[PDB]
């Protein structure tokens, strides 16, 4: 009965990941005054499945200069960590209930940067090495602020358990007492997931395709499934943390439906953002995060350390 | 209110193709279920519609026949299947359909259109249309 | 007369009213929200797409497309092998041979257009004194082999008979501009 | 037979996936590449056929030769074509690519991209209108639809 | 640009390579009704520049 | 045990898709296909040569700040102490010297990338 | 043009412009695709006299 | 038009609700119609182990009330 419960997590997520590729191509379409896919199936609904099938019948590439062990490991790691980020998410009851879920999300997210690094390095190509060394630069940019932002929000929550955020937001979104951190949190998630205007590791304009330039076929498909799963998860995580869905102990179906509506809406804003802005320069990404966000995040960390103290609003341990 | 008018046009388009079979046939062949005015039809079976309220470029369109010259074109439609009389109207090179301004008849004009025959056994094959230039000597057929 | 695109240094003083506006611009990302608005407005505009191949892009009667050899209303070929289309062709795309016919007429035994040399300039259409060679309105004639794009006389006369109904009306709509 | 029938429908299945996802390589040479950008423009929106431009030849299915191929660029065009994973298709677009075009007699021009790579579809014009290229692209999908790889494997 | 290509085609018959300006003048005169369409496009084009 | 099961299931899917990708397609290997990519021309040198890091000082400053995260992450448990004055004073100082350290590096052109 | 008045208000406000007055799409204000025949004028050397070529 | 985006946006929506609803129900189906007991601290884990021992069927979720004394 637990195996059936994995099915009803990993399969709906994978289906939802695929259609995000369709929603991306049609929202980008209509925002660009065109229609996006709409021939492959009714309104393109079969277009995601065509792309998947075609990619797994495409010849896979084994470049002569490549380090095969890491070349193969990297896409496999990418998609594993994308699916593993989901098992602790409470919706409103998580598949795996962890006391330090927030750290499991932080630690799993960091380890997924090594799929970019190892793949790029293992390709033994100049454009793939440029892409990898932007993954290093991008992580050094957003890592420090992203952890501290979480610390600030969790001092109103009382613990690193994700399931306790449901109870913190019983009467109010954390977005209100924390909208400065949500603004900084949201931009971090665009950097965490290599999403425009921060698609610097890929960055088709400057690097031909960045880290995955030497990847074709099914191995390259796994990288994308990982990229789009993370988009849903990071916005799903942002919905739990800051936009707490309605939770009634008698209507757990209500929390999921409301959780989905806000997660879909936030996922759309990622697609909305990609259609609206030019791409950052990856040196300027560091300056954004270290010279703007970091000074503000440290101050808000000190604000939220003191805030429960001088209002006697310390969250409970349990 | 306006939202209801929109659903009115939506219903009117869903039921305006003659049954469920009609709506599925048009929707999966053209991926479009608008309701134009039938402007005419050709000897091959293409139907020509128009709606001048649409913006220039979608105000005229053709639903290709499902069988032309013995080929099955239920799914395989290509723009070369429009004959030359409608080719001019369909491309907005004029303003009046052939049903009201027919082309001048000629005895050499093709009666039966022919679409792109590339890849098929009807395909054109180039060759030289001149005759031999240098004529060779023919030896006697007898001993000397 | 000239104008400055990026000059504005008629420096004003930063009022507390104005400084707080600069800060709200920077902290609240206001100009970046304006850009999000412009792409949101486009989402609710009707797309400019047309439903090809069921809908076609507009064309004019002058459109320079596929070539064709025309006839007179009696069915006689218009081409008299003058070779002026050949002398003008910028691409040397036309090859012609001629001789007296069986009835004595001046007619071509060969007439080729290598449609892979042609630049579709329409100059042959202008040079022809009897409207024999024209560029019809066809543009959907891509092939699966190079050799199918070397048109000899039979192919070009066949295009003439295929498209005459439409060619004749385009000349009727445009010859007065020529 | 039953197996020969099943192989036929499996053939349609794999073809359909390749017909419905053609990813041309971001790659144009001269003025013909401007009309290829118009086919991507809103009016024609090749994306609605499942046609997405991808920069890397590893991720690309189709190479559209959209402009003149000079001798200096001939080896490089072949190299990016070799690096395309198979199956892979070439659309030759324009007189320059088709056979040299306006530069057929130039000392520096390859008289047709089909001396360098195998070409599937030839699109005439200088340039072909975006619809002409679109007709050619859709004529490549029908060519794939006629593919019979699985059935031929069965009869080997 | 797709609309400006329409003005190129209505005078010359080609969307891009018009071959329309020639030593001594232009090849053909404007077709009737072309200046209205150029004017209709021009009255709206500054809004397009504004959006960009 | 559940958390071990769900992750093997994740790994097996990633493995299973990896095997299908390599043994399902029809592969035609030759030298010119499997050479590295570099925009159509041959690479002029291997990609394993040194690649100068213009942000190296920020890289090692990330390490120092990374460990200063490890000191602030116990705070959610620390605000449960009776010695609230102490907990708060230590917290304020810790964040303030991280800020003072950051200001010094910022003013020393330390955040600037080496040209 | 076919857009409801609610979506017109939404997209006018989001853009900050009056889109309805200046639409990207073309409807009826275009020229008719079949115009009457022209009658183009001759040039200044279409005279019958006083028009020797060597003087121009 | 823009509402043609909805068919895919609606599929994605249904997909994202199956995880939450299926997990909530599966927990009730494997825990006697009750929420899966959460054990954050050792004390709560002790209560589950005691409940497992006094149930009589070696399942912590088979509660015994005043019927049993
Ligand atoms: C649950 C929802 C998610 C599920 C998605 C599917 C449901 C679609 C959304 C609801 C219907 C709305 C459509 C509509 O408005 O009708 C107008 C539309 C026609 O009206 P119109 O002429 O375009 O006029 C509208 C204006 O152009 C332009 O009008 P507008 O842009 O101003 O907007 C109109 C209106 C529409 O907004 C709404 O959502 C209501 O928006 C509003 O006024 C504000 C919203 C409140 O109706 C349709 O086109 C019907 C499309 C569906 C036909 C299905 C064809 C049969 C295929 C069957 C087999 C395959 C099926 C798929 C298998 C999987
Ligand atoms: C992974 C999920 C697979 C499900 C999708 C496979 C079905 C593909 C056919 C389809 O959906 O569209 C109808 C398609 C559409 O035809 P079409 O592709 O030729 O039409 C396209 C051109 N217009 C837009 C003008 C219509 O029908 C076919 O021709 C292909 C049928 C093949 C079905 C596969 C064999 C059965 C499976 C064994
Ligand atoms: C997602 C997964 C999508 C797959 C859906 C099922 C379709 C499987 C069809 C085979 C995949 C395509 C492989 C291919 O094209 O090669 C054809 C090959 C080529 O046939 P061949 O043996 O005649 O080719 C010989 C090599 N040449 C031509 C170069 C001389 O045919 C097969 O052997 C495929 C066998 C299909 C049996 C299904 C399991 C295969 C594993
Ligand atoms: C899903 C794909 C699994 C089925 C195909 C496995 C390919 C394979 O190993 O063939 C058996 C192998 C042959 O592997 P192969 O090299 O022919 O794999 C290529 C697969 N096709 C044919 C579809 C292109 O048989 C052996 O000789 C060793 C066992
Ligand atoms: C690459 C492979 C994927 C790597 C995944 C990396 C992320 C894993 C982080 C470690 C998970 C963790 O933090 O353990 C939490 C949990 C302990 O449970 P706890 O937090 O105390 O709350 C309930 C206790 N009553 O832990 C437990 O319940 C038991 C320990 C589980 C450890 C999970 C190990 C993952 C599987 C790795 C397999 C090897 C990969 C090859
Ligand atoms: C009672 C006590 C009160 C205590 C709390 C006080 C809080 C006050 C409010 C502070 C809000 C802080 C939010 C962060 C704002 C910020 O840092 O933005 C500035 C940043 C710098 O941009 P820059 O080019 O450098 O211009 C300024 C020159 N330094 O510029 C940027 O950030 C731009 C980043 C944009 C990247 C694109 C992201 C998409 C944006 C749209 C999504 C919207 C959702
Ligand atoms: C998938 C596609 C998206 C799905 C959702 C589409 C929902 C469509 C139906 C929404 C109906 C909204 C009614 C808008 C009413 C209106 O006319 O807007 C006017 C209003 C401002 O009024 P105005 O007079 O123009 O200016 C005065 C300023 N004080 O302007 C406003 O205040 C409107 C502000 C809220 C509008 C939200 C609608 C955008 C929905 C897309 C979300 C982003 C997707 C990415
Ligand atoms: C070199 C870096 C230095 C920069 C950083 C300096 C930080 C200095 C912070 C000083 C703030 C301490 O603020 C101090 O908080 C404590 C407890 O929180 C308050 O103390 C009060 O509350 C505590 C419990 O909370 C009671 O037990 C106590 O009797 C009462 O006095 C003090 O009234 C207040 O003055
Ligand atoms: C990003 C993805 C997409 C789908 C985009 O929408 C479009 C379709 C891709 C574009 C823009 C280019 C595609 C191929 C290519 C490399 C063209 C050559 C080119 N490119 C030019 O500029 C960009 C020129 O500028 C004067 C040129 O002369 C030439 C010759
Ligand atoms: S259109 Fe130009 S290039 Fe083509 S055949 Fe005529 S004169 Fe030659
Ligand atoms: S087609 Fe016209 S120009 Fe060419 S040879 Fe014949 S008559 Fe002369
Ligand atoms: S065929 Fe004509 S349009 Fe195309 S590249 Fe050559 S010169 Fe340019």
């Amino acid at each position: 009965m637990f195996f059936i419960n994995i099915l009803t997590l990993l399969v709906p997520i994978l289906i939802a990941m695929a259609f995000l590729t369709l929603v991306e191509r049609k929202i980008l379409g209509y925002m660009q005054l065109r229609k996006g896919p709409n021939i492959v199936g009714p309104y393109g609904i079969l277009q995601p499945f065509a792309d998947a099938m075609k990619l797994f019948m495409k010849e896979p590439m084994r470049p002569l200069t490549t380090s095969m062990s890491l070349f193969i490991i990297a896409p496999t790691l990418s998609l594993t960590l994308a699916l593993s980020l989901w098992v602790p998410l409470p919706m409103p009851h998580p598949l795996i209930n962890l006391n330090l879920g927030i750290l499991f999300i932080l630690a799993t997210s960091s380890l997924s940067v090594y799929s970019i690094l190892w793949s790029g390095w293992a390709s033994n190509s100049k454009y793939s090495l440029f892409g990898a060394l932007r993954a290093v630069a991008q992580t050094i940019s957003y890592e420090v602020t992203m952890a501290i932002i979480l610390l600030s929000v969790l001092l109103m929550n009382g613990s690193y358990s994700l399931q306790t955020l449901i109870t913190t937001q019983e009467h109010m979104w954390l977005l209100l007492p924390a909208w400065p951190m949500a603004m900084m949190w949201f931009i971090s998630t665009l950097a965490e997931t290599n999403r425009a205007p921060f698609d610097l590791t890929e960055g088709e304009s400057e690097l031909v395709s960045g880290f995955n330039v030497e990847y074709a076929a099914g191995p390259f498909a796994l990288f994308f499934m990982a990229e789009y799963t993370n988009i849903i998860l990071m916005n799903a995580l942002t919905t739990i943390i800051f936009l707490g869905p309605l939770y009634y102990i008698n209507l757990p179906e209500l929390y999921s439906t409301n959780f989905m509506m806000e997660a879909l809406l936030l996922s759309s804003t990622f697609l909305w953002i990609r259609a609206s802005y030019p791409r950052f320069r990856y040196d300027q990404l560091m300056h954004l995060l270290w010279k703007n966000f970091l000074p503000l995040t440290l101050a808000l960390c000190m604000w939220h350390i003191s805030l429960p103290i001088f209002t006697a609003g310390v969250p409970p341990y349990m | 209110m306006e939202l209801v008018e929109v659903l009115k046009r939506g219903v009117q388009q869903v039921t305006g193709h003659g049954g469920l079979r009609g709506l599925l046939r048009v929707f999966f062949r053209a991926n479009d279920i608008r309701i134009g005015t039938l402007v005419g039809e050709d000897k091959y079976g293409n139907k020509y519609y128009e709606d001048n309220k649409q913006f220039f470029g979608r105000h005229r369109w053709v639903i290709y026949t499902t069988e032309m010259n013995g080929k099955n074109t239920f799914w395989d439609v290509d723009g070369s299947m429009v004959p030359p009389e409608w080719h001019r109207w369909l491309h907005c090179m004029t303003d009046d359909p052939p049903t009201t301004n027919p082309p001048t008849a000629r005895k050499f004009i093709w009666t039966n259109h022919k679409f792109n025959v590339s890849a098929t056994p009807e395909q054109y094959v180039p060759y030289s249309t001149t005759r031999k230039k240098i004529h060779e000597w023919v030896p006697p057929s007898t001993p000397y | 007369t000239y104008k400055y695109v990026n000059k504005k240094e008629q420096e004003s003083e930063v009022d507390m009213k104005s400084a707080t506006d600069n800060a709200a611009r920077i902290l609240m990302w206001t100009e970046l929200i304006r850009g999000l608005g412009m792409t949101l407005s486009y989402l609710f505009r009707e797309p400019a797409t047309i439903n090809y191949p069921f809908e076609k892009g507009p064309l004019s009667p002058r459109f320079r497309g596929e070539h064709a050899l025309r006839r007179y209303p009696s069915g006689e070929e218009r081409c008299i092998a003058c070779k002026l289309c050949e002398a003008i062709c910028p691409a040397q795309a036309i090859t012609i041979e001629a001789e007296p016919r069986a009835d004595g007429s001046r007619r071509t035994t060969r007439y080729d257009i290598d449609m892979t040399k042609c630049i579709y300039c329409g100059f042959c259409q202008e040079a022809c004194p009897v409207d024999a060679i024209v560029e019809g309105p066809n543009f959907e004639f891509s092939t699966e082999t190079h050799e199918e794009l070397l048109y000899n006389k039979e192919k070009l006369l066949n295009n003439g008979d295929k498209w005459e109904a439409e060619i004749a009306a385009n000349i009727q709509a445009d010859y007065l501009y020529r | 037979s039953r197996a020969e029938y099943v192989v036929t429908k499996l053939d349609d299945l794999i073809n359909w996936a390749r017909r419905s996802s053609l990813w041309p390589m971001t790659f144009g040479l001269a003025c013909c590449a401007v009309e290829m950008m118009h086919m991507a423009a809103p009016r024609y929106d090749m994306d609605r056929f499942g046609v997405v431009f991808r920069a890397s030849p590893r991720q690309a299915d189709v190479m559209i030769v959209a402009g003149t191929l000079t001798n200096k660029m001939a080896p490089a065009l072949r190299k990016v074509y070799d690096q395309m994973p198979e199956p892979r298709y070439v659309v030759s677009m324009g007189s320059c690519a088709n056979g040299g075009g306006y530069y057929h007699y130039s000392y520096s021009v390859v008289r047709g991209c089909d001396r360098i790579v195998p070409v599937d579809i030839y699109v005439p014009g200088c340039p072909p209108t975006a619809e002409a290229l679109l007709y050619g692209i859709l004529q490549l999908q029908r060519k794939i639809k006629r593919e019979q790889k699985l059935k031929i494997w069965y009869r080997r | 640009r797709e609309k400006m290509f329409e003005f190129y085609e209505r005078v010359s018959g080609a969307r891009m390579h018009a071959a329309y300006i020639r030593p001594g003048g232009v090849h053909q005169d404007l077709p009737l009704g072309l200046l209205d369409d150029i004017y209709e496009f021009s009255k709206n084009f500054s809004l397009r520049i504004d959006e960009v | 045990m559940n958390l071990y099961t769900v992750i093997f299931i994740n790994i097996l899917l990633s493995l299973t898709l990896i095997l299908v990708a390599f043994w399902l397609p029809q592969m035609n290997l030759y030298s010119e296909k499997a050479n590295p990519y570099e925009c159509g021309f041959d690479p002029t040198s291997s990609a394993r040569l040194p690649f100068s890091m213009k942000f190296f000082l920020v890289a090692i400053t990330f390490l120092l700040f990374d460990l200063e995260i490890a000191l602030l992450l116990p705070l959610p448990w620390a605000i449960q102490t009776i010695k609230t004055s102490t907990m708060m004073i230590m917290a304020f100082i810790l964040v303030t010297i991280l800020s003072l350290g950051l200001a010094y590096e910022w003013t020393q052109k330390g955040l600037e990338w080496t040209e | 043009a076919s857009a409801t008045r609610v979506i017109q208000k939404l997209r006018n406000w989001a853009s900050g412009q009056d889109l309805q007055a200046k639409l990207q799409l073309r409807y009826q204000e275009i020229a008719k695709r079949t115009q009457p025949p022209p009658k183009l004028p001759v040039g200044p050397s279409h005279k019958l006299s006083n028009n020797y070529y060597c003087t121009r | 038009m823009w509402f043609e985006i909805l068919p895919g946006l609606a599929i994605m929506g249904v997909c994202l609700v199956i995880p939450g609803v299926s997990t909530a129900y599966i927990h009730k189906f494997t825990n006697g119609g009750k929420e899966k007991r959460v054990a954050r601290v050792q004390y709560q884990w002790y209560l589950m182990e005691r409940d497992r021992r006094i149930s009589g069927v070696n399942r912590y979720y088979v509660s015994k009330g005043l019927e049993n004394i």
